[PDB]
RNA sequence: UCCUCCUAAAGAGUAACGGAGGAGCACGAAGGUUGGCUAAUCCUGGUCGGACAUCAGGAGGUUAGUGCAAUGGCAUAAGCC
RNA sequence: AUCUAGA
RNA sequence: CCAGGGCUACACACGUGCUACAAUGGCGCAUACAAAGAGAAGCGACCUCGCGAGAGCAAGCGGACCUCAUAAAGUGCGUCGUAGUCCGGAUUGGAGUCUGCAACUCGACUCCAUGAAGUCGGAAUCGCUAGUAAUCGUGGAUCAGAAUGCCACGGUGAAUAC
RNA sequence: AGGCUUGUAGCUCAGGUGGUUAGAGCGCACCCCUGAUAAGGGUGAGGUCGGUGGUUCAAGUCCACUCAGGCCUACCA
């Protein structure tokens, strides 16, 4: 890099409430909070409940019952 | 194809009040067997409706479905300019023209054309 | 940094064992990552791109440059030399930390998310995606900022072809639905 | 305080400021504020992180901001698709809920422009 | 929305689908049932439900299941 | 020279139809057909006025 | 009046109210020197962004550029910084 | 400023 | 005579209205103060269940006694601090409940999500002189259900006329 | 025949010189005034700038090419 044109780079440390801590270098300022992360987010929990949502005649069992 | 063109007749007023109500049925007409109708002039009334509309209508054997509307067509109503409430009776003529179309005006053949060259006064 | 140090190890070995390459140096490597961000409308507000640039200092490590109209075109107003979108090329250590700190906490900040696609690759080993706002990086307050700004990640790898570079992605975890 | 998409209020009330997030309104608020226990006039900005780990997930039950779109916008597609009477009315953009369509419905079928 | 205790058909519509049971394929079966809802057991056939002038015949499937058959036979002809 | 001879000397003295609207009645004076109609014929709707000429004149 | 091509017949020159086009300037740097660089146009992928803005890669190799008319040239570059 | 034509 | 449809269609225009654009206001809680009516193949307590429309058993009453029927604007205390917002409620998606043989075209009502147009309105324009205008709620007829209309009732209650 | 000059909204004209943006009067459509029309008042739409091709980053403009209209010249014999 050059000097003197360039931002500052602190290594600050992170945070989430999940409980997965992986400090980091950029420019926030002082501290990170999270909530979702690389893990602890529906990356594999997310991508498996927005598929199956039809299915209708069941529906209709659903009413009658006997 | 024709022309359908309806000129208003006796009650210059009413009748041409009425000749947009001729217009407007043959209008109507022409849009249900699918004819194509275009006003290509339309000379308007002082209280609606037209003196003259002559409106091109083009499709499938206009002219013989038609033909049979040049004429007269006398219109026993009350009118809409009556103050007083009686029947008064006009008229709407209406003419149907057939298509004709065009050919070269000229034949400029000039082995029919006698060239006579003589002397400037 | 530490997925770079992850990388040495275990990504490098990790795709030795998988497409059985007789060298090492055969193996990808991911060289840059250009972040550009191609802001338009500095030809009726010139002081946009002030902070339209501001904005790629902060999210990425350093200072980007601003670049110009290659042929000058009428179906955009712009004249040829004009500063039209500001790119960074970052590479090195800094390449390594930014795309660490891109699968980790800028990714799954992304609203309305599907999981980043596959058929973003370019046909030749290369990653290439747009992000829509700015904060899914922590700098950006979301109150300092008033603009709906937005950039595109453009991942260099050196493999052949793109389905050597999606498996070297997706050895570091990367979404890809 | 980014709960489920976004979430930024401003000096407001904590039940005011979960309206925000979209699928949640005014009641299912309260049934947050009552299931997570957290006072209903305090505010965002009063309201530390220790508490909002407990309405992240608490938000997260019912669907809110994110599976929302495509459930409601996977019926109405699946309704287009079907050719019933109402995907017929919204393919067109009239009411779907029966109406008058003579005089009035501009906010079905736009503004009054023709 | 309607009628909680029973979802609705007629006789005349319901024996004429039990006879669509083991009577395999049929062309469409003239009902004019439209106030009755469609059992799952109908999928496969073709009846046609009258929208007021004509028979428009539809076919049932698994999507269009707890709807009722006018649902799918419009009366009105626009434009 | 054929406009003239087609469109009348617009006077009402009957020329080919009448327009009654008070008894509800229509005229053609050709093949004197009395159809009752008036809102059969003011939308188009002049299939029964115009055939019976067109039989009438395939007569000749 | 002047510049460029063709007529002009492989040196030069060569007419016509022959065929085609430009000039009556610009520039204190668009001059010098050193150092560096290499296009046009398409295809693939990509935020609004679009056939046409910026990015990355590939094809292509001067079809680009040359302050302005055409010819002659020009990568050692005379083109760009 | 005008308001046709059927007691 | 019969079944299905239609009179509810929708490029638009006109008439009357209802809700609003908010802070003399919205929301949450506590609370006060009426008139006029209707009721038996009706009104329907009480008690329980349901978030709520309502559902179960059901006392009374052809009624100055029983039922709809908690009147609301009001007052007290918080709260929001001028934002298209805790304004506004259309529009839509899902689940409901009633009546009726039947709720798709086409019923009303509830709950949850939705949260648009709208910041007093051009030229013109209408009603209104006092318990009037304005505003606030309630009842009846029609009627199985289904009014923002009609017909009636009370609450608070003005400025103005040279 | 050349020489000079028009062509822009439905009509009549600016806008063209000065290359990056299309206006005016009348007409037309909608709403008021009116018993109803005209007048009037309020609101609005309406153009690829005669067709063709170059230069340019961009053509309504700038150069050729025409097409339809107009004026002038076409003499000495």
């Amino acid at each position: 890099m050059k000097k003197d044109i360039h931002p500052k780079y602190e290594e600050i440390t992170a945070s989430c409430s999940c409980g997965n801590v992986m400090k980091i270098r950029s420019t926030v300022g002082h501290d990170l909070n999270l909530d979702v992360c690389s893990k602890c987010h529906p990356f594999f929990t997310g991508k498996q409940r927005d598929v199956a949502t039809g299915g209708r005649v069941d529906r209709f069992n659903k009413r009658f019952n006997i | 194809n024709a022309f359908l063109e309806v000129r208003a007749g006796t009650g210059g007023d009413e009748a041409a009040l009425f000749a947009g109500d001729l217009f407007r049925m043959y209008s109507r007409y022409a849009e249900a067997r699918r004819w194509r109708v275009e006003i290509m002039s339309a000379s308007e009334g002082e209280h609606g409706g037209y003196k003259e509309i002559i409106a091109k209508i083009s499709g499938d054997g206009v002219y013989g479905r038609l033909k049979f509307e040049s004429g007269g067509h006398r219109v026993q109503r009350v009118p809409a300019t009556e103050s007083q409430g009686r029947i008064h009776t006009s008229a709407c003529t209406v003419a149907v023209m057939p298509e004709l179309p065009d050919a070269e005006l000229p034949d400029i053949n000039p082995a029919d054309l006698r060239i006579d060259t003589f002397r400037s006064s | 940094a530490k997925l770079h140090d992850y990388y040495k190890d275990e990504v490098v070995k990790k795709l030795m064992t998988e497409f059985n390459y007789n060298s090492v140096m055969q193996v990808p490597r991911v060289e840059k990552i250009t972040l550009n961000m191609g802001v338009g409308e500095a030809i009726a507000d010139k002081k946009l791109l002030d902070n339209a640039a501001a904005d790629l200092a902060a999210i990425s490590g350093q200072k980007p440059l601003i670049t110009k109209a290659r042929k000058s075109v009428a179906g955009f107003k712009i004249r040829q030399g004009y500063p039209i979108g500001c790119k960074v090329t970052l590479r090195g250590e800094r390449m390594w930390e930014f795309f660490e700190r891109l699968i980790t906490i800028a990714v799954p900040r992304i609203r309305d998310f599907r999981g980043l696609s596959a058929k973003s690759f370019d046909g030749r080993g290369n990653y290439s995606m747009g992000v829509r706002e700015q904060i899914i990086f922590p700098e950006i307050d979301y109150d300092k900022v008033d603009r709906v700004r937005g950039l595109d990640i453009t991942i260099t790898t050196t493999a052949k072809s793109d389905e050597e570079g999606r498996a070297l992605l997706a050895a570091f975890d990367f979404p890809f639905r | 305080a980014r709960i489920a998409g976004i979430n930024i209020p401003d000096h407001k009330h904590a039940v005011i400021a979960l309206t925000s997030i979209y699928g949640v309104g005014k009641t299912r608020s309260k049934a947050i504020l009552a299931a997570a226990g957290i006072a209903e006039d305090v505010k965002i900005s009063e309201l530390s992180e220790g508490q909002i780990d407990t309405l992240r997930d608490e938000v997260a039950k019912f669907v809110v901001e994110g599976d929302l779109r495509r459930e409601i916008s996977m019926s109405i597609k699946r309704l287009m698709d079907l050719g019933c009477y109402r995907g017929l009315r919204h393919r067109r953009g009239l009411p779907v809920r029966g109406q008058r369509t003579k005089t009035n419905a501009r906010t079905r079928k736009g503004p009054r422009k023709p | 929305r309607s009628l909680k205790k029973g979802p609705f058909i007629d006789l005349h519509l319901l024996k004429k689908v039990e006879k669509a049971v083991e009577s395999g394929d049929k062309k469409p079966l003239r009902t004019w049932s439209r106030r009755s809802t469609i059992f799952p057991n109908m999928i496969g056939l073709t009846i046609a439900v009258h929208n007021g002038r004509q028979h428009v015949p539809v076919f049932v499937t698994d999507e269009m299941v707890g709807h009722k058959l006018g649902e799918f036979a419009p009366t009105r002809t626009y434009r | 020279s054929t406009r003239r001879n087609l469109l009348g000397s617009g006077d009402r003295s009957d020329r080919n139809r009448t327009y009654n609207f008070p008894q509800g009645r229509v005229t053609d004076h050709r093949i004197n057909l009395t159809l009752y109609r008036l809102d059969e014929v003011m939308e188009g709707k002049l299939d029964m006025l115009i055939e019976p000429i067109i039989q009438e004149h395939q007569a000749d």
